[PDB]
RNA sequence: CAAGCUUGAGUCUCGUAGAGGGGGGUAGAAUUCCAGGUGUAGCGGUGAAAUGCGUAGAGAUCUGGAGGAAUACCGGUGGCGAAGGCGGCCCCCUGGACGAAGACUGACGCUCAGGUGCGAAAGCGUGGGGAGCAAACAGGAUUAGAUACCCUGGUAGUCCACGCCGUAAACGAUGUCGACUUGGAGGUUGUGCCCUUGAGGCGUGGCUUCCGGAGCUAACGCGUUAAGUCGACCGCCUGGGGA
RNA sequence: GGCUCU
C-alpha cells in the first residue's frame, strides 16, 4: 500500500486544513500515487490480475471523484488535472 | 439502494402488523408525516410522532382491532419505476369506497374521497384498505 | 527499519570460526546503519536429524533491525559460505531482546 | 525480439527476425580486427573436403579473449557488438590500465557492468575464475578443457555448462549436449549463459538467406546417378538400399567415435 | 481448555521445544487440536512454528530417518 | 513404531503395544488411503458425508437420549 | 436551478486474521533410474491365472548419486478470494476484508444493453523439461463375442515460460443492491466491560453451519445468509422433438 | 469374480 509518510505529505499539500484528509483532491492524489506506484509493479507482474483488480477500483474510483468535482466546480478540476498531470 | 422509501414505510407497517408490533419507527420526512397524518385520521393507526432535530425518527403507534390487524392490506401504487397521475374523475375506489387512495395533488396529500370532493386529481401514491 | 530474526547453522569443524563470522556480520550490518538488538551464540547442538551426511552443529541466533539490503547481501554470504549449513531468516514484526528459552 | 515479417513478397512471408536495439550500430573496434579469408571448403590440395560451403558475405575476424588472463584489474564493459565470426554477441570492455577487449557477452550483461576475472574475482555473470573456486552446481560458460588453454565449451549463443560434481583435481560437467566430462579443477570458467538465446528462433525464409551466410546447396544422394552416390540411380524413385554416405558409411545410428585417450574423461556419453 | 489462551503470549516461539514436544506425538507427528483442546488460532502458530523447527532439525519430521 | 522391548517384558506384551501403536498412528489406513489416487472431489464428498454423519449422529444420540420408546 | 445537512457512500489513524495473488529461494519423506556390496530362486499380479521381470543373479536389503513432481501430520460442513480457484517453509513486491475510537468530504449512489477484463480441466502453438500417473496403442486374460471393465507395459499429455482457446452438473441448478420481519444450538474472527476473585461473567460488530416459527410454495422444501414482505435495474422463458 | 434377451 502507500506509505504513511507519503500519505500526510499529500494530505498536507492538498488539504485545506492539513486535517481534512476526506475531500475530494486529497483522495483523488492518493489514488494517482499509488496507481503511479504500481506502474512499475504490473510492469514486473504482468500475471497479477488479482491486484490489477484493486487497481482497477482505484481508476474507476478515481473517475467518479473526478466527475463529481468536474460538475460540482470545474476550475478545482482544472487546476488538479493541471497539476496532477491527468489526461482527462 | 433505498430508492424508496415511502413504499419503505409501508412495508414497515405491513410486517408490523403481521409481527403485532406495537409501534413501528422510520426515519421521518414531510410526506411520510403527511401520510401518517391521513392514516391517522382515516382511522388505521393510532398516533404518530416524530422525535429527534438532526435526523428526525418517526414512530407509529399501530392499531389492533380483536387482536388482529387493522390495516388488511396496503400497496404501492405509484413507484420510482412508473409513476401513476390520475384525473378527478379516473380517481379510484378502493374496496368499494372502504378502503382509501391516498392521493397527493396541489393542495397537499388528502384521500381519494376529498379529491373529488376538492375537484382535482393528483399522484396515487398507495392504495389502503 | 524492518526487523528480521537471522538463525544460521555452521559445520561444527569451523565452531572456532564462529566470532570472526559474528564480527562480520554485525560491521555489515553497523556499516549499513543497522542496530543489533540480540545476539545468542548455542554451541554445538545435537541435530534432529543428519543434515548433510552429519550429526552436529552449531547454532546462531541473531535478532537486526536493518535495511533489507544487507539482509539480503548477508543471504547471498551465507549460499556461498560452505561452513553454514542452514540459514533461516524471518520477519518480525518488532525488536525482541529477551533472551532465548534454549539459551538459558 | 523476434519479429515476424509482413508477407509482402514470398520470402518475406516466413522471415523472422531477431532485433536487438542494444547492439552498437557502428563500426567495431579496429586493433582487434583481422583479415578473415574465405575457404570454399577446400584444403592445402585445393580439393573440396568438406562439402557445401561457399560464397557468402565477407567477414573480418575479431580477436575474442577465452583465455581470459587479466586477473585482478576490473574491467567496465563499453559497448556489446556483432559478431558474424558467432552465434553470440560479443562484449567490448574497457580495463582500467587502458585495454580494451571482447569477450562472449553473457545472458544479463549490458553496457556499463563491472567484470573481473581472477580467483579473487566475485561471483556475478561475468566474472571469470577457476572451477576450483566455483561453487556446485552454477551454470558456467567458456570453459576450458585444459588450463590456460583459452574456453572451447558452451560458447554459442545460449549455453551453460552444469557443475555437478567436485572430486580433488576434477570437476565433474553437465554438458549442453547431456554427457557428463571430467575437466581439471583448475580450468577457468566464466559465470553465466551465453547472450543470444533467441538466434534459433530465427528463420531465414528464403535460400538466398542461406547463400548469405555461405551454405552452397544440398543434392540428396538418390537424386543421383549410381557412380555418383550409394543411393543413386533407379528408374523412378527407388531407394532399395541402407542409407550411407557418399562414401558408402551407415549413417542412421552408426556410431563414429574412436578416441580411447579421452574415455577416461567421459563419465557417461550422451543419450 | 488451551494452555495459549491461559498463559496469554502473542506469538508462539518455535524456539520452545519442550512445548513443541508436549504437542507432538513420538513419530512425530502434530497432535490434533480435538485432544488438546487448543485454539485454532494457537493451532495454527503452533503448526508454523514445527515446520520451522523441523527445518532447522530442532524437531523431528519423523521418527525413523535416522 | 520404535519400539524397544523392555526388561523382563513379555513377548504378547510387545506385541500388543506395538499393534496398539500401529493402530494409534493410523499407518494401515494410510496406505489404504494411498493405494489409488481419489479425486479432490472424491475427497471433498467423503468429507461432506463425514461431517454430516458426525453431526446428524451426534443429534440422533442426544435426541434419542431424552424420548423413551416403550 | 441555487444553497445546504449527515444517516448512504467514501477518505484518514492504529491494529487483527487469512491455502488471496505474482516472483525468487529452500527443506524433508517417498517413487523411479544409475553404480556398487551381501545374498539366492523366485518375484510380481489376480476372483483364479497368464503376459511380464528373473541364474546374464532378479526380488529383498545396505550405501552413495541423479532428476522431476507433489507438499503426510496440522487439516477442521476451517479460512481467503468477484467467480474460476487457492495448501510445506522463508523473503520481496502486492490486492482486499474487518474491528475500535475519533476526525473529514458532503449524495459523490445502485444497476447496466453494447463494450472491456478474468475465466477449471481438456485441447492448440513455439521453446524446454520429463520421476510418477496415464488417453491412444500393444500383449495377456474374461467372454458367445469383449475394439470394455481386470492385468503387464506404455506415447502424447500432465510440469515450466510466453501466447491462443473461452467452455463445464462453470451448481446454492437460487442475478446484483438496499430495507423490514418471532427463535435455538454452534464454528470462526475482532472488540468493550466486570473483581480474569480460573480456562470465567456480561455485552457489542463481521463471516459461517445446522434445525426450525410465521409466512410462502404444486409439493419437496426455504425459512433474518428467504424460495417471506417491498423497492431499483438487468438477463432470460413461452409444448415435446427436429435443434 | 462376470453371466444377455423376452
Ligand atoms: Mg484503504
Ligand atoms: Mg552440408
Ligand atoms: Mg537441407
Ligand atoms: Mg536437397
Ligand atoms: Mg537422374
Ligand atoms: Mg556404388
Ligand atoms: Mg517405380
Ligand atoms: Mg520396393
Ligand atoms: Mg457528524
Ligand atoms: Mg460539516
Ligand atoms: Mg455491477
Ligand atoms: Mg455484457
Ligand atoms: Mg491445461
Ligand atoms: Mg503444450
Ligand atoms: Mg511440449
Ligand atoms: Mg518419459
Ligand atoms: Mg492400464
Ligand atoms: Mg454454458
Ligand atoms: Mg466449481
Ligand atoms: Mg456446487
Ligand atoms: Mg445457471
Ligand atoms: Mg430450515
Ligand atoms: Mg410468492
Ligand atoms: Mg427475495
Ligand atoms: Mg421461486
Ligand atoms: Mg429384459
Ligand atoms: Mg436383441
Amino acid at each position: 500500500s502507500l506509505s504513511t509518510e507519503a500519505t500526510a505529505k499529500i494530505v498536507s499539500e492538498f488539504g485545506r486544513d492539513a486535517n481534512d484528509t476526506g475531500s475530494t483532491e486529497v483522495q483523488v492524489a492518493l489514488l494517482t500515487a499509488q496507481i503511479n506506484h504500481l506502474q512499475g509493479h504490473f510492469a514486473e507482474h504482468k500475471k497479477d490480475h488479482h491486484s490489477r483488480r484493486g487497481l482497477l477500483r482505484m481508476v474507476s474510483q478515481r473517475r467518479k471523484l473526478l466527475d463529481y468535482l468536474k460538475r460540482k466546480d470545474v476550475a478545482r478540476y482544472t487546476q488538479l488535472i493541471e497539476r496532477l498531470g491527468l489526461r482527462r | 439502494s433505498m430508492q424508496d422509501p415511502i413504499a419503505d414505510m409501508l412495508t414497515r407497517i405491513r410486517n408490523g402488523q403481521a409481527a403485532n408490533k406495537a409501534a413501528v419507527t422510520m426515519p421521518s420526512s414531510k410526506l411520510k408525516v403527511a401520510i401518517a397524518n391521513v392514516l391517522k385520521e382515516e382511522g388505521f393507526i393510532e398516533d404518530f410522532k416524530v422525535e429527534g432535530d438532526t435526523k428526525p425518527e418517526l414512530e407509529l403507534t399501530l392499531k389492533y382491532f380483536q387482536g388482529k390487524a387493522v390495516v388488511e392490506s396496503i400497496q404501492r401504487v405509484s413507484r420510482p419505476g412508473l409513476r401513476i397521475y390520475k384525473r378527478k374523475d379516473e380517481l379510484p375506489k378502493v374496496m368499494a369506497g372502504l378502503g382509501i387512495a391516498v392521493v397527493s395533488t396541489s393542495k397537499g396529500v388528502m384521500t381519494d374521497r376529498a379529491a373529488r370532493q376538492a375537484g382535482l386529481g393528483g399522484e396515487i401514491i398507495c392504495y389502503v384498505a | 527499519m524492518r526487523h528480521y530474526e537471522i538463525v544460521f547453522m555452521v559445520h561444527p569443524d569451523q565452531s572456532e570460526q564462529v566470532p570472526g563470522m559474528i564480527e562480520r556480520y554485525t560491521a555489515a550490518i553497523t556499516g549499513a546503519e543497522g542496530k543489533i538488538h540480540r545476539l545468542e551464540d548455542w554451541g554445538r547442538r545435537q541435530l534432529a536429524y543428519p543434515i548433510n551426511k552429519l550429526h552436529k552443529a552449531h547454532y546462531v541466533l541473531m535478532n537486526v533491525e536493518a535495511p533489507q539490503e544487507v539482509i539480503d547481501e548477508l543471504e547471498t554470504t551465507f549460499r556461498f559460505n560452505d561452513a553454514v549449513i542452514r540459514s533461516m531468516v524471518m520477519r518480525t514484526k518488532h525488536a525482541v531482546t529477551e533472551a532465548s528459552p534454549m539459551v538459558k | 525480439a523476434v519479429v515476424k515479417c509482413k508477407p509482402t513478397s514470398p520470402g518475406r512471408r516466413h522471415v523472422v527476425k531477431v532485433v536487438n536495439p542494444e547492439l552498437h550500430k557502428g563500426k567495431p573496434f579496429a586493433p582487434l580486427l583481422e583479415k578473415n579469408s574465405k575457404s570454399g571448403g577446400r584444403n592445402n590440395n585445393g580439393r573440396i573436403t568438406t562439402r557445401h560451403i561457399g560464397g557468402g558475405h565477407k567477414q573480418a575476424y575479431r580477436i575474442v579473449d577465452f583465455k581470459r588472463n587479466k586477473d585482478g584489474i576490473p574491467a567496465v564493459v563499453e559497448r556489446l557488438e556483432y559478431d558474424p565470426n558467432r552465434s553470440a554477441n560479443i562484449a567490448l570492455v574497457l580495463y582500467k590500465d587502458g585495454e580494451r577487449r571482447y569477450i562472449l557477452a553473457p545472458k544479463g550483461l549490458k553496457a556499463g557492468d563491472q567484470i573481473q576475472s581472477g580467483v579473487d574475482a566475485a561471483i556475478k555473470p561475468g566474472n571469470t575464475l577457476p572451477m576450483r573456486n566455483i561453487p556446485v552446481g552454477s551454470t558456467v560458460h567458456n570453459v576450458e578443457m585444459k588450463p590456460g588453454k583459452g574456453g572451447q565449451l558452451a560458447r554459442s549463443a545460449g549455453t551453460y555448462v552444469q557443475i555437478v560434481a567436485r572430486d580433488g583435481a576434477y570437476v565433474t560437467l553437465r554438458l549442453r549436449s547431456g554427457e557428463m566430462r571430467k575437466v581439471e579443477a583448475d580450468c577457468r570458467a566464466t559465470l553465466g549463459e551465453v547472450g543470444n538465446a533467441e538466434h534459433m528462433l530465427r528463420v531465414l525464409g528464403k535460400a538466398g538467406a542461406a547463400r548469405w551466410r555461405g551454405v552452397r546447396p544440398t543434392v540428396r544422394g538418390t537424386a543421383m546417378n549410381p557412380v555418383d552416390h550409394p543411393h543413386g540411380g533407379g528408374e523412378g524413385r527407388n531407394f532399395g538400399k541402407h542409407p550411407v554416405t557418399p562414401w558408402g558409411v551407415q549413417t542412421k545410428g552408426k556410431k563414429t567415435r574412436s578416441n580411447k585417450r579421452t574415455d577416461k574423461f567421459i563419465v557417461r556419453r550422451r543419450s | 481448555f488451551c494452555r495459549f489462551t491461559a498463559e496469554g503470549v502473542q506469538e508462539i516461539d518455535y524456539k520452545d521445544i519442550a512445548t513443541l514436544k508436549n504437542y507432538i506425538t513420538e513419530s512425530g507427528k502434530i497432535v490434533p487440536s480435538r485432544i488438546t483442546g487448543t485454539r485454532a488460532k494457537y493451532q495454527r502458530q503452533l503448526a508454523r512454528a514445527i515446520k520451522r523447527a523441523r527445518y532447522l532439525s530442532l524437531l523431528p519430521y519423523t521418527d525413523r530417518h535416522q | 513404531p520404535v519400539i524397544k522391548v523392555r526388561e523382563n517384558e513379555p513377548f504378547d506384551v510387545a506385541l500388543r503395544r506395538f499393534k496398539r501403536s500401529c493402530e494409534k498412528a493410523g499407518v494401515l489406513a494410510e496406505v489404504r488411503r494411498r493405494e489409488f489416487y481419489e479425486k479432490p472431489t472424491t475427497e471433498r464428498k467423503r468429507a461432506k458425508a463425514s461431517a454430516v454423519k458426525r453431526h446428524a449422529k451426534k443429534l440422533a444420540r442426544e435426541n434419542a437420549r431424552r424420548t423413551r420408546l416403550y
